[PDB]
């Protein structure tokens, strides 16, 4: 029943002020630890700094999680920001921007967390959008990009053992690090006729690409590529290569409050400590500096994962998955609007997805019937 | 001007002789637009203050490039986060060759999963029409199965096909599965695949498997082979080693002489982008450190101080020659050689694990028939 | 795990098989009923002949 030590990092022009008053607000008789709160916040986030007074922050105070919030939305600092979490094993969740952000499976030591579900499992929830569009036709293109065939295994096989009629044809493999000069792009790629088209890219190379699409007037009446999560990266700024009513789908970002489900998140750290003194009954000691590395070295073993495992509380489900996916998480779909903005396109979770508009909206040859059912 | 370069080592004498690398490079590539700069600082056991040394030194001095030699080299993730040049010499591991992990890693060092390749040179040697492979259970192990797979499955293009495979974890204690399907295992091909400690589970269990005989190949690398690995090691094992393999002073050496190709390669740039001085708190990665990656890319060095070598699309080098070796009455001795295609056994004969050196035919087939 | 027997017609057939070229017949039950379909399991992308 000890005061829960944990961190919060921030980064950017935020409300802190209810996130505070929250922090300690936030309580559960059903919570047998007490929290230790100290806020966090800093400028400049590489971590240099960030990592400098993350090490003061194992230093100073007993904080056994991180939430970090980010200015930006690059998120390889999140990424060596899980590496030096692993060096110092301890806990820790990226509550905001690229910090949430999804890579790929890190080393055995990686406790780091995230909110939201697979990035594989947020192209689940698109093809489900595919079925929620009842666009039969489909299919795939991306560059080298990683996940590349894993999102294509996924995809694939997703469809392929379904025992709907969605139809798909083919999925274009590229590279975008180099280009093609004869735009292979353009020049291969136009042999799509899919009346469904996927964009999975670099936002940074999806606009080179995009304009190449442009290029190939994809954006016809009919003509989509449906596309992803951070490939569309911040629905506030807004790339040319994003097509208009660009179909893709996200983590709940405008709507959810990120504050909000970081009072989520520092409530999950509480749960691990929750079931934590219900099984272990005990927390480890805290990691006194990182160059006391050598003195700590061998004090890791960690069944807090372990014990991370099933998570939840306020009637949301907080447990990530082996690959850190949310157990029962909850999504976005959106689509640029006739504003040029991206405007929700519905809300993915429970593998369900509200939406507004009876189909697919299109405006810019579809043809009514009814009848009544009588055989033959 | 002069070139920052730093490098990641264990003593600072071989820094010393390394910036006389830095002459000798300073001598050999065009010195009159710029000239060559050394200093480092070596690899400390925590990688923190280690990345911290990385950012101070470097990111501050904003070099060109750096270099590292032997979870090593997280800093060089860190080398990731301003998406700089960085040089890794040390590495057999593939792990380090990961893509996502390391956007690019420069070295010049081919990973341990290469010698699946010469797993393949020794379907060419054995000549095993049958095989099998022997592996521990890892998830690097696992992705070097996958290139042995890819081994196996560049035969498709129309082969010892080998049977199957199994995964072991870490220390495992019964090898009574895998010993087992040796035992179902008519052939006698198998593709050892392990680390030190997975080595010693593994000879220690084909002594308990009593195979170590005639009639049970198990091959694999000194990575697996070498060190106390070797005291319990089986009986006659033969193998190969990449052609100077532990020598990091020749790596040091070689590894200036494609850094100063990387010199003429940068000045073969354009439009220079200068290396990024701040560091905290800076979001952006100058363009020219990722277009250096693809100079090194596009550069394929004549020769090194390891000799004309080549390279992989992955950016590990390639050509390299692994040194037919086997154990001569519980010691080991070089028994050849194999390098590009070419296998260059030496004088002396090639010993089948038991008393004989003569290669019978493993794959038997066996009366009882399991229907 | 136990033992049975082996009679059937096509089981002899294999037996005149073994007769022709000699192999020591050794017949194991069936596990399952059926001999396999590639289908992919719950994960893995890998279609399994089970």
């Amino acid at each position: 029943p000890p005061s829960i030590g944990i961190a919060v990092i921030l980064v950017g022009t935020s409300d802190e002020v209810a996130i505070k008053d929250a922090h300690e607000k936030d309580d559960f008789h059903h919570l047998s630890v007490v929290p230790r709160v100290e806020l966090v916040a800093m400028n400049e986030t590489d971590p240099k700094s960030i990592i400098t007074r993350i090490c003061d922050l194992m230093s100073d105070r007993k904080i056994q999680g991180v939430v970090f919030a980010d200015d930006t939305d690059q998120e390889a600092i999140a990424q060596i920001l899980d590496f030096i979490s692993a060096q110092t094993l301890t806990p820790i969740l990226g509550i905001h921007g690229g910090s949430s952000m999804i890579m790929a499976d890190k080393d055995e030591s990686s406790m780091f967390f995230q909110f939201g579900p697979s990035i594989e499992q947020q192209a689940s929830v698109m093809l489900n959008i595919m079925e929620e569009y009842d666009w039969y036709i489909f299919s795939i293109v991306t560059t080298y990009f990683p996940g590349y065939q894993d999102f294509v295994n996924k995809i694939r096989s997703t469809i392929e053992n379904s025992f709907v009629g969605w139809e798909l044809e083919e999925v274009l493999l590229l590279d975008m690090s180099l280009d093609d000069g004869d735009s292979k792009i353009q020049n291969q790629l136009k042999k799509l006729q899919s009346p469904i088209i996927l964009l999975y890219c670099t936002k940074e190379e999806a606009t080179y690409i995009f304009e190449v699409a442009n290029s190939v007037g994809l954006t016809g009446y009919g003509y989509t590529w449906i596309v992803p999560s951070l490939v569309a990266g911040d629905t506030d700024t807004v790339p040319s290569e994003f097509p208009t009513g660009l179909i893709s789908v996200s983590y709940d970002e405008w709507d959810y409050g990120l504050p909000a489900r970081v009072r989520d998140g520092i409530a999950i750290i509480t749960t691990a400590a929750s079931d934590m003194l219900s099984e272990h009954s005990f927390i480890p000691e805290p990691k006194s500096s990182c160059y006391n590395t050598h003195e700590k070295r061998i004090y890791q073993s960690n069944m807090l994962n372990r014990y991370l495992i099933n998570v939840t509380f306020e009637g949301r489900d907080l447990s990530f998955s082996e690959d850190g996916y949310q157990m029962h998480p909850k999504l976005v779909i959106i689509l640029l609007n006739k504003e040029r903005k991206w405007e929700r396109v519905g809300k993915w979770k429970d593998k369900s997805l509200q939406m507004k508009y009876y189909v697919w909206p299109r405006m810019c040859d579809h043809l009514s019937i009814v009848t009544l059912e009588e055989a033959p | 001007k002069i070139v920052n370069i730093g490098a990641v080592l264990s003593t600072r004498k071989h820094e010393q002789m390394f910036r006389e690398a830095v002459n000798q490079a300073n001598k050999r590539h065009g010195s009159w637009k710029i000239q060559l700069q050394a200093t480092s600082v070596t690899h400390k056991p925590n990688a923190i203050q280690m990345a911290l040394s990385v950012c101070e030194d470097l990111i501050s001095s904003q070099v060109y490039a750096i270099l590292v030699s032997h979870t090593p080299t997280p800093v060089s993730y860190t080398a990731g986060f301003y998406r700089i040049p960085v040089l890794g010499l040390t590495t057999r591991m593939s792990i380090y060759s990961d893509k996502s992990i390391h956007l690019s890693f420069l070295r010049t060092v081919p990973p341990y999963s290469h010698q699946s390749s010469v797993w393949f040179e020794m379907m060419r040697v054995y000549n095993w029409n049958h095989i099998i492979l022997l592996v521990s259970d890892d998830h690097e192990g696992r992705a070097a199965q996958k290139r042995l797979e890819t081994l196996l499955e560049e035969r498709e293009s129309k082969g010892p096909k080998a049977e199957k495979v199994l995964q072991f974890d870490p220390g495992t204690k019964n090898v009574t599965a895998l010993l087992m399907e040796a035992r179902e295992l008519e052939a006698r091909v198998i593709i050892l695949s392990a680390s030190e400690d997975d080595a010693a589970t593994v000879y220690r269990a084909a002594a308990m498997l009593d195979m170590t005989g005639s009639g049970y190949v198990w091959l694999v690398g000194e990575r697996e082979i070498s060190g106390n690995a070797l005291r319990y090691a089986p009986d006659g094992i033969i193998g190969l080693q990449l052609i100077n393999g532990k020598n990091e002073s020749a790596h040091i050496s070689d590894a200036v002489g494609v850094v100063a190709q990387a010199v003429h390669e940068l000045l073969e740039k354009e439009n220079i982008t200068d290396p990024p001085r701040g560091c905290v708190g800076n979001t952006n990665i100058w363009k020219t450190g990722p277009l250096f990656k693809r100079v090194l890319m596009s550069s394929k060095y004549a020769d090194g101080v390891t000799g004309r070598v080549e390279f992989n699309e992955d950016g590990d080098r390639k050509f390299a020659q692994y040194s037919i070796m086997n154990l001569q009455n519980r010691k080991l001795v070089q028994v050849g050689i194999y390098n590009g295609t070419h296998v260059i056994p030496n004088d002396r004969k090639i010993i089948w694990p038991g008393g004989e050196t003569e290669k019978p035919r493993g794959y038997q087939m066996s009366t009882r028939l399991k229907i | 795990t136990v033992p049975q027997c082996c009679y059937g017609f096509c089981i002899d057939l294999l037996i005149k098989l073994a007769r022709t070229m000699q192999f020591t017949y050794e017949v194991h039950l069936v596990a399952d009923g059926k001999f396999g379909t590639q289908e992919r399991v719950q994960n893995s992308n890998k279609k399994e002949w089970n």
